[PDB]
């Protein structure tokens, strides 16, 4: 279905930190931006009306 | 002798859980503080651990990422002796608000001593004393082959107020082992994952008492025993009147999508057709490419089966039930 095969054109949402590690003191500590989230959506489902009580 | 389903709740048994994980507590923050150098008290106690909800315990299988080196660092009595004074020294002050039989068990299970007098015993309520009556009688004549009896019973113990879901829905061949004058004992599955079926997440922090995960309760990331006892039941039973599009539309309708074992009845409703429509009593046109979606289903659906967590299946020998399929469909 359409929304299934929607979900993964607008994939990934990533971010990073403002908080260093404090590794080795080098570039790498440079290039370096913490831990990253890819928060995806992989399924999307519409459920038929129920009740809930 | 059996377990109750009671709500059984005394000041005695609720001091001595009161007691004893107070002096777990002190006594393992006591072993924090030796082996880096070498509030409710229960609450504290279990955010420790994660308790299992799919399983009464939690089965760490083996040949993975959970292999561990030997300690070989024993346990003499030179280090069992100062460990536990210093904890019993500083539980000494609530030892006296409690009763005489409570620090009579308290120093009874500070040395091992596992105790006998089970909490079934002692309630002495008579409303408590009739269930615990009327539950080994039940399990009796189930055990006993007595079906009529049992069907007394447990018509009869259901009525009084304060019984659970343990007794309700796992004794329930009594309908299904009748088969006499029945409600078909399918109907009662129906009944269960109606009204306590919940999506509710597993919050872990709240103690529980008088009602365990792994045999009554349906959570998101647990489908209930009973809900899947209605998904087998009623597959079997689907068969044996030879309706099954009554229930490929019905368990369609739900997305479990967690657990991969209604991804394989989801399959095998799929290929209970396969096998009942391939045979066509011939010796055109549209009942040659019905059955290539019930092929393609049971092809798709255990395959997702497979994406979801561990329950294997005999995959191998299900391609050799489905090309026994194709033979009759060429």
């Amino acid at each position: 279905g359409l929304l299934n095969l929607g979900v993964k054109d607008i994939g990934e949402k990533v971010i990073f930190d403002g908080k260093p590690l404090n590794s080795e003191d080098e570039i790498s500590n440079s290039g370096y931006l913490g831990n990253k989230l890819s928060v995806s959506v992989e399924q999307v489902s519409i459920a038929k009306p129920m009740s809930n009580d | 002798m059996f377990e109750v389903p009671i709500t059984l709740t005394n000041r005695k048994f609720a001091q001595r859980r009161k007691l004893k994980y107070q002096y777990i507590n002190y006594i393992s923050r006591r072993f924090d503080r030796i082996s880096k150098k070498s509030s409710d008290e229960e609450r504290k106690f279990w955010k420790k651990y994660e308790k299992p909800e799919k399983s009464f315990e939690i089965w760490r299988t083996v040949s993975s990422q959970n292999k561990q080196p030997i300690n070989k660092q024993k346990m003499t009595y030179h280090n069992f002796k100062k460990i536990e004074k210093i904890p019993l020294r500083k539980m000494e002050i609530p030892l006296l608000h409690c009763t005489k039989e409570n620090k009579l068990y308290f120093q009874s299970i500070s040395r091992g001593l596992e105790p006998l007098k089970t909490s079934t015993s002692e309630v002495r309520n008579y409303r408590t004393r009739h269930i615990v009556t009327l539950t080994d009688l039940l399990h009796l004549n189930v055990s006993r082959h007595n079906w009529s009896l049992a069907y007394k019973i447990f018509a009869t113990l259901i009525r009084i107020p304060g019984v659970q879901i343990k007794s309700l829905w796992g004794i329930g061949v009594e309908i299904l082992d009748n088969l006499s004058n029945s409600s078909s004992g399918l109907d009662f599955l129906q009944w269960m994952c109606q009204i306590y079926s919940s999506k509710s997440r597993f919050v872990q922090n709240i103690n529980y008492r008088s009602i365990v995960p792994p045999f009554q309760t349906g959570s998101r990331t647990h489908t209930a025993k009973f809900a899947i006892t209605y998904l087998w039941s009623s597959l079997i039973n689907c068969q044996k009147s030879m309706l099954i599009d009554k229930i490929s539309e019905w368990v369609l309708t739900p997305p479990f999508m967690e657990d991969a074992e209604v991804w394989f009845i989801y399959a095998s409703c799929h290929l209970l057709k396969a096998d009942t429509l391939s045979r066509q009593f011939v010796n055109r046109d549209i009942k040659i490419n019905q059955v290539i979606k019930h092929i393609h289903y049971v092809r798709t659906f255990l395959k997702i089966c497979l994406d979801k967590g561990g329950f294997a299946v005999p995959s191998r020998l299900i391609e050799n039930q489905l090309k026994s399929f194709e033979s009759r469909l060429y």
